């Protein structure tokens, strides 16, 4: 795959191949995405969203077919329930605050108790060996923590790199680099695995000086491209989306 | 029919008997050799049950004939497993499949 | 759940705050551009980059206009920073104006003159929110009589040949509404029968009194300082390959709302004192009436010799005589 | 000093942005401003989520959380195509809805959670999926509306939300009413529904609407049904079973608690008789055998199978003698539901004068004291056992004559002695002696 | 010309439909990127209006007429043949233009693409002609990207014929991008299309490129050139042993390569030869090598079961001695003083051999070697060095 970088015709056959794939599966088709799990394995999939050297196009591809194959439907779904802000009332509910401590300080965004109904994750093992076909029902299963770890890292890499403006980013361009790896973080966060210090921390690695919890450039001013620019539109948009929500179950709670 | 040989060999005793689970690593591969299923990929073991029709019938007897910590390789003819219509997307129809099987524990 | 919908539009609703000057003063302040690195000409501000978004999002050609939620919001966040609203003194109500003047700058040096021009074209004659934040603003650019951006206006449709503009400016005449007596009898028997009325205002009853006013408060500001050569050109698009006369659609619209009044004056005949319901109707109606006068008037102001033959030879008559018996009779 | 808050760090960024660089991607000025415009405009949020906003009892959250994977799983399908599989997920998910209890409880979050409008706009994609060529999964349509209606009954403020859409539903009320067995799951039942025991909706309730219905059944006055006659049904110049739904949609929309809307009732009233065609060939006006001569060679058409029958799963049976009946029976009860009250008639209204007038001369009493003078068949013991039954879908009914008496009562008026009489030895006697002669235990 | 008519007498315009198809061409030509919003704005304008206007006219069925009666004759040289020359070589120009002509009638009109949803089944049907491939697969492109219900008019039939195409006509992206707009339109995704595009591409294995993980595996060799050559002194008959400390059968998802033996070099250079440098080869996956784990023997990148006493991967603590005789052609093997009775024979001599073991990570083997440097555990066969 790496030797593909100077057969243009076979790079782009196999980009179009990743993007019918993606197309193949595209909108919730659970039965489509275990079968394209025999094909397209975790391992692979892992191994092409670590590699630096991998080939801007094939690396897009398989963010895209990694996100369209398990994270997709729930992403999707959540996304559907994100407006409504259905809030049953127990004592932690009753226990919501509008401000944690005494003083007029607001809490970094998405940390605390959150009590409102929220869809129920569900996910099925992608074996081809058991006859039952409830499995094609759900998305295929994914190590979501391994993933997450992954993420981290390779964000905390990328905006080291990218800050010292080098002219061999990780797929080539700036665009390759970034756009691909912050959709996926925002997948990821859409879907709300990152809780507690992980959230503090790339909170911290998207603005150091707003987001300190009590030099290094953020991914705010670190002068991106327009496509960068619009996925950090759509992180910041979810983080006032989550404070609406806190406000939301605080003025429930005085209710 | 279901044809076993031998990779490594195992306990030698102890057989897989019916109102049991059978937690097993295995790796399928088409007879041309191209993989199609793994779970030491997906880093999990596989559990199932003996006799409860929930796994494909050639994969079932070959483990059945299989000892605790016996690595062997199991055969199966399209007719014991797939038989015609074949899996949709995974496995072409009328085709042979090599599995290779780890008894890893009875429970 | 009671006192969430309760609290809403009792407290959260009611809330106000002003923030429009200072958005439209930040927006329009240049943010050290030249100290930027820029290798060329002068880069457009924010609020000059808003407006080309919202007029190339207009020009693009729909079978219909759609509404867009930032629309109906940043073009009543402009008006609101256009207008800013015991004699005060004459030196007090210059700096006023020279203020306003000022802010109309703001606006109408980035392109919003062509804009709410070219959203109304686009609106292919279609009564909607839309039209009616683009009518406000045109408002809020033209309050005082600007001839600055009376001259941009007139210059862009002069040199875009924009038919649809009188076209969709006919067609929204067509669609404004009246006084309907059948709905006001509806709305008198659900109230006698007790039922509440989901409508506080009974505005099934001249469903739109805002847009009327509006649009021609938008004609007239349009022909304001009897400006000849816009006054001309409403009545005869001499360039345009169709020309549509708004000066005979005025007064089309003016002979329906005094037909609509005799009518609600011929109901409230027979009854001994008229209630408060009536009361803002009448209210309502007689301000709409007031401003399609005002349109008309100043048409024909400067002696626009057009104009007075065209409105001498149209039905204006038959609605002054319908006038006049309803004024006979109401005193 | 830090902005130390997310909003105000917004505030700095997005104008740094744009007044840094001229942006070039229309989608990339869209989410700047849209997102400046939130971050200087908090109470919008605060106002777009409260009505929104909703609080559940823990004890039946469990529930809830079923309903909004119910109602997610909707959703996806909504995005999703429309096929054989969609329409079972689609037909299984609306069965589900209406087994959750919570469902009947809380209407409020029902209506905040817009399922109404999901369901109305899965109706849409599939009637406008083949609408020449006949409505495709009548099936999960007749799900769909049967959601819509219990909707309507489960609380009136669900009307007044179903109430705005009733101009599409009476564009498409056209699409399964000729069908037997669909009769309460159409758009058309939708829309009665709707307005159906909602005094405050019928007066709001709009007069293009009621001409819209006039003219649907102007032209099944015309023109005949198609596909019965593809069936093979013997050919007749008018659609009863098509002229009856919108019948009965007016009579919904003019009768409301007893009382008769006048304002509906003058204008439903005014378009039927500018519209002579909707009335059928009995009342033509010209060369019509009337009323009783119709329903008479109707009963004629139930007894000749050929008449009555296609004669070229029961429920395909359409007999064409008792559709005719029930469509005269309904036209009656429609205009005696606009006939006007006493009250007003003491009062002496002009309008309500002449409307009484108007229907007089429309029907003339001797039809109706002929039909109540027509009696029907009596069930009989066989001498095996069995006590043989005509059938109650063919043939004469009761509720035929109940509505003739509905409009003798409110339109004609009862008032005169020897009349008073005279209707009794004609057509009520026999009818009494009838019932006298049933009340043995096999024939009760 | 069809009616057998002489030639002479038929009148064909040649050169005045290749210059008006050239222009028509010109005259639906899209709008250039570079021009401003409000010029972009205009051209559209006028394009959409020219489509509607040949539409509602009907000018595509002429064109689809003119398509037909030229796609009557079979090839350059048959119409040459059957008219005249010159028409034989303009012929697959006039009908490339006019394929492209109908697709520029057709892009960004849903109504023209709407109404060409009842001739979508005729077009499919000339697909797999030369002439026309890709012509017919751009207008395919453009009708199922515009027009849902020519999405909705694809059958199982004529979804397995692109499929048929990519194959025989060899990978092509077009026919992906094609695939692609089938699976989704406008957001919609059908999912009968999405099923059979799997079903029927997906499990062969055999078009699109297959990828997979594979563990780097690297060969040791010692500083030994053993060969043998007419009339030189080399000893024909050698002999070493191999001693594993320690392995590992799994420190990845994939098994651990584990292979012992001789290869053989390319004539007389100390350079391996007929196989690669780096990557997951080892020794018997070429002619050159010859391999042994245990329970296969490998040469030529083929596997053969060999027998065994007690049968065994190769595991922690086994001794695999490796015997190599030139004379007659022979590798054999004996495992822990078992003899195997698998055995090389046969083979080229014309190089030079030496020992060698192929691996992959999680391995702890020894060479023993004999003499100083080891010893060997079993005795070695009588006359070998």
């Amino acid at each position: 795959i790496l030797e593909l970088t100077e057969q243009e015709e076979l790079l782009k056959f196999h980009y179009h191949t990743l993007r019918l794939y993606s197309a193949v599966c595209a909108l919730g088709n659970h039965r489509v995405a275990h079968a394209l799990c025999s094909h397209v394995d975790e391992p692979q999939l892992l191994y092409a969203i670590e590699n630096k050297y991998m080939p801007g196009l094939l690396r897009a591809g398989y963010y895209d077919l990694l996100i369209d194959i398990h994270l997709s439907s729930y992403a999707t779904a959540r996304l559907m329930m994100n407006n409504e802000y259905i809030v049953p009332m127990t004592e932690e509910t009753k226990s919501i605050t509008l401000f944690p401590d005494e003083n007029k300080k607001h809490g970094l965004p998405g940390i605390g108790l959150s009590t409102s109904l929220r869809p129920r994750m569900q996910f099925s093992s992608p074996s081809f060996v058991s006859i039952s076909n409830e499995c094609y029902q759900y998305s295929p299963e994914f190590p979501l923590d391994i993933l997450k770890s992954k993420t981290i890292q390779m964000l905390t890499e990328a905006v080291k790199e990218g800050s010292l403006h080098a002219r061999d980013p990780v797929g080539g361009t700036t665009e390759f680099l970034f756009v691909p790896l912050i959709k996926l973080f925002y997948t990821l966060l859409i879907m709300g695995i990152f809780h507690n210090e992980d959230l503090k921390h790339i909170l911290q690695l998207i603005e150091p000086s707003v987001f300190k919890e009590a030099p290094k450039e953020g991914l705010l001013q670190m002068k991106l491209p327009e496509p960068v620019k619009l996925q950090m539109c759509l992180l910041l948009q979810y983080l006032c989306d989550c404070q609406v929500r806190h406000r939301i179950e605080a003025i429930v709670a005085f209710s | 029919g279901v044809e076993i040989e031998t990779i490594s060999p195992g306990d030698g005793r102890t057989f897989p008997k019916k109102g049991q689970t059978c937690v097993v690593h295995y790796t399928g591969m088409l007879q041309n050799g191209k993989k199609f299923d793994s779970s030491r990929d997906r880093n999990k073991p596989f559990k199932f049950r003996i006799g409860k029709q929930e796994v494909i019938k050639g994969f079932e007897e070959g483990a059945a004939q299989m000892s605790l910590g016996q690595r062997a390789k199991l055969t199966c003819t399209p007719d014991v497993a797939y038989g015609a219509t074949g899996h949709p997307g995974v496995i072409p129809p009328n085709a042979t499949l090599i599995f290779d099987v780890e008894l890893l524990n009875l429970e | 759940n009671l006192f969430l919908q309760g609290y809403e539009k009792s407290w959260i609703e009611t809330e106000e705050h002003y923030f429009e000057d200072k958005l439209i003063e930040d927006l329009a302040k240049p943010g050290a551009e030249p100290p930027e690195e820029d290798e060329g000409t002068k880069r457009v501000d924010p609020l000059h980059q808003l407006i080309l978004l919202f007029s190339r999002t207009a020009l693009t050609e729909k079978c219909k206009l759609e509404e867009d939620f930032l629309y109906m919001a940043y073009a009543d966040i402009m008006a609101k920073s256009c207008h800013d609203e015991e004699v005060k003194s004459f030196e007090e109500k210059e700096m006023e104006k020279q203020k306003l003047l000022y802010q109309q700058a703001r606006l109408h040096d980035r392109g919003a003159a062509e804009m709410v021009l070219q959203t109304i074209s686009a609106s292919k004659g279609e009564t909607g929110p839309m039209v009616a934040a683009t009518l406000k603003l045109g408002i809020a650019i033209l309050n005082g009589g600007n001839s600055t951006v009376q001259q941009k206006m007139l210059d862009y449709l002069k040199e875009k040949k924009d038919v649809g503009f009188f076209q969709s400016l006919a067609g929204l005449m067509q669609s404004c509404s009246v006084l309907d007596l059948n709905a006001f009898e509806r709305q008198n028997k659900a109230e006698g029968l007790g039922m509440v009325t989901e409508e506080g205002s009974g505005e099934k009853v001249l469903q739109d009194d805002e847009f009327t006013c509006d649009l021609f408060r938008f004609l007239q500001l349009l022909c304001e300082g009897h400006n000849s050569d816009f006054q001309n050109y409403l009545r005869t698009q001499t360039g345009n390959n169709t020309t549509v006369n708004i000066i005979i659609s005025t007064v089309d619209y003016l002979l329906r709302v005094q037909e609509s009044i005799s009518d609600f004056y011929w109901y409230y005949s027979g009854k001994d004192v008229i209630d408060e319901q009536g009361q803002r109707n009448f209210s309502k109606a007689i301000q709409v009436a007031k401003q399609v006068f005002n349109t008309l008037t100043e048409y024909i102001q400067g002696p626009c010799t057009g104009n007075q033959q065209s409105l001498a030879h149209s039905r204006l008559w038959d609605a002054v005589v319908g006038f006049l018996h309803v004024f006979a009779h109401m005193q | 000093k830090k902005s130390s808050t997310l909003q105000q760090l917004i505030s700095e960024t997005m104008v740094r942005w744009a007044q840094e660089s001229v942006i070039e991607d229309p989608e990339l000025v869209r989410a700047m401003f849209v997102l400046l415009h939130r971050q200087y405009d908090g109470i919008g949020g605060l106002v777009r989520a409260l009505p929104k906003t909703y609080t559940i009892n823990g004890v039946s959250v469990e529930d809830t959380i079923n309903l909004l994977a119910s109602l997610g799983q909707i959703r996806s399908l909504l995005s999703v195509r429309m096929g054989k599989e969609e329409e079972k997920l689609m037909i299984r998910g609306l069965g589900d809805i209406m087994n959750n209890k919570v469902f009947y409880q809380h209407p409020n979050l029902m209506r905040a959670l817009g399922m109404h409008e999901t369901v109305m706009e899965v109706m849409v994609n599939v009637l406008g999926g083949g609408e020449s060529k006949e409505i495709t999964f009548p099936k999960m349509v007749a799900n769909c509306c049967r959601f819509l209606c219990y909707f309507c009954r489960i609380s009136r403020q669900n009307q007044k939300a179903m109430f705005d859409h009733l101009s599409y539903l009476l564009e498409n009320s056209s699409v399964g009413l000729a069908s037997p067995a669909m009769r309460g799951s159409t758009p058309l039942d939708v829309a009665a529904a709707s307005v159906m025991d909602n005094n405050e909706l019928a007066l709001a309730l709009r007069e293009p609407d009621l001409e819209k219905v006039v003219r649907y059944l102007a032209g099944c006055g015309l023109q005949s049904c198609q596909m019965l006659v593809s069936k093979g049904y013997p050919d007749i110049g008018w659609n009863p079973v098509e002229g009856e739904r919108y019948l009965d949609f007016l009579r919904f929309a003019v009768f409301c608690n007893g009382e008769s809307v006048e304002e509906n009732a003058n204008v439903v009233v005014r378009l039927l008789i500018r519209r002579p065609e909707c009335f059928g060939p009995a009342l033509r006006g010209e060369g019509g055998n009337g009323l009783l001569a119709a329903m008479e060679e109707a009963i004629k058409i139930a007894e000749d199978p050929s008449r009555d029958g296609p004669s070229p799963e029961e429920d395909d049976t359409i007999h064409m003698g008792n559709a005719i009946m029930t469509f005269y029976s309904a036209l009656i009860d429609l205009l005696g539901r606009c006939a006007p009250e006493m009250h007003l008639i003491h009062a002496g209204k002009g309008e309500a004068i002449r409307i009484r007038s108007i229907l007089r001369s429309l029907i003339p009493l001797g039809d109706l004291v002929g039909v109540i003078s027509i009696a029907f068949q009596m069930p009989t013991i066989a001498k095996d056992g069995n006590v043989v039954e005509p059938d109650m879908s063919a043939g004469f009914c009761p509720d035929h004559k109940a509505a003739m008496v509905l409009f003798l009562d409110r339109v004609y008026g009862i008032e005169v002695q020897d009349f008073l009489l005279h209707l009794l030895e004609v057509g009520f006697l026999p009818d009494l002696r009838a019932a006298a002669s049933l009340d043995t235990a096999a024939l009760s | 010309l069809s009616k057998k008519a002489k030639a002479s007498t038929v009148d064909l315009p040649i050169e005045s439909v290749s210059l008006s198809l050239q222009d028509l061409i010109g005259y639906f030509h899209p709008p250039d990127e570079h021009l401003e919003h409000e010029d972009k704005q205009n051209r559209l304008r006028a394009l959409k209006n020219r489509q509607n206007l040949f539409q509602e006219e009907g000018m595509i069925n002429l064109v689809l007429e003119c398509i037909d009666r030229l796609h009557v004759y079979s090839s350059a040289a048959h119409f040459a043949d059957v008219a005249g020359r010159e028409a034989g070589e303009s012929w697959k120009s006039i009908l490339n233009s006019l394929y492209e002509l109908l697709a520029a009638l057709i892009r960004g009109n849903r109504k023209n693409c709407a109404q060409f949803s009842g001739s979508l089944d005729w077009l499919i049907s000339r697909l797999e002609r030369l002439e026309a491939s890709s012509g017919i697969l751009e207008v395919l492109h453009c009708v199922l990207v515009e027009s849902p219900e020519a999405l909705n008019i694809i059958k199982e039939g004529h979804i397995k014929s692109i499929i048929s195409l990519l194959d025989k006509h060899g990978r092509n992206h077009k026919v992906l991008d094609v695939l692609c707009s089938l699976c989704v339109c406008h957001g919609v995704a059908v999912r009968s299309n999405q099923h059979l595009i799997c079903d029927n591409l997906l499990p062969g294995r055999d078009l699109l490129l297959q990828t997979r993980l594979v563990n780097h595996v690297s060969s040791m060799r010692p500083n030994i050139f053993l060969g043998v050559s007419e009339g030189s002194a080399q000893y024909k008959k050698w002999y070493y042993e191999l001693m594993v400390d320690h392995t590992e059968p799994f420190v990845t998802a994939e098994a651990t390569h584990l292979r012992v033996g001789w290869a053989s070099t390319e004539g007389y250079s100390p350079y391996p030869g007929g196989g690669e440098e780096w990557g997951g080869n080892g020794v018997g996956d070429d002619l050159f090598s010859y391999g042994f784990d245990g329970l296969h023997l490998w040469s030529g990148c083929i596997a053969r079961t060999v027998s065994s006493p007690n049968q065994h991967l190769l595991r922690t603590d086994d001794v695999i001695s490796c015997c190599l005789d030139l004379s007659a052609p022979s590798i054999s093997f004996r495992i822990n003083g078992q003899p195997v009775q698998g055995m090389f024979e046969n083979f080229n001599i014309d190089g030079l051999f030496f020992p060698v073991v192929s691996f992959s990570a999680g391995i702890k083997v020894r060479f023993l070697l004999g003499g100083r440097h080891g010893e060997f555990k079993f005795l070695p066969p009588p006359g070998y060095a």
